[PDB]
């Protein structure tokens, strides 16, 4: 006949990193531009 | 407006109208008449 008694303690730390991504919509851009004008008027509302 | 366009016998002949509308369509039997079409030169797909 036996009797066993166990205490067991335990410790743990974990980490996790992702990234994800649409491949759809992946990225946006942004153009930066300038207007110019070489002909003999002005232009207003100058929309491109 | 024999041809039945926007512009008159008299618009026509006489050639008071925009300058930008072909010769042709000077004479009151030819319409002036815009016939546009779209072509399409490539198709991109964007997987999501």
């Amino acid at each position: 006949t036996d009797n066993s008694t166990a205490v067991q303690d335990s410790n743990g730390e974990s980490w996790n990193t992702g990234l994800s991504i649409n491949k759809g919509e992946s990225a946006y851009i942004n153009a930066n531009v300038r207007y110019y004008n070489t002909g003999t008027a002005p232009m207003y509302k100058v929309t491109p | 407006n024999t041809a039945g366009d926007p512009y008159t016998d008299y618009q026509k002949a006489s050639g008071s109208i925009d300058k930008a509308i072909k010769l042709e369509a000077r004479d009151p039997l030819v319409a002036a008449y815009p016939v546009v079409g779209v072509g399409m030169e490539n198709l991109i797909i964007s997987t999501n």
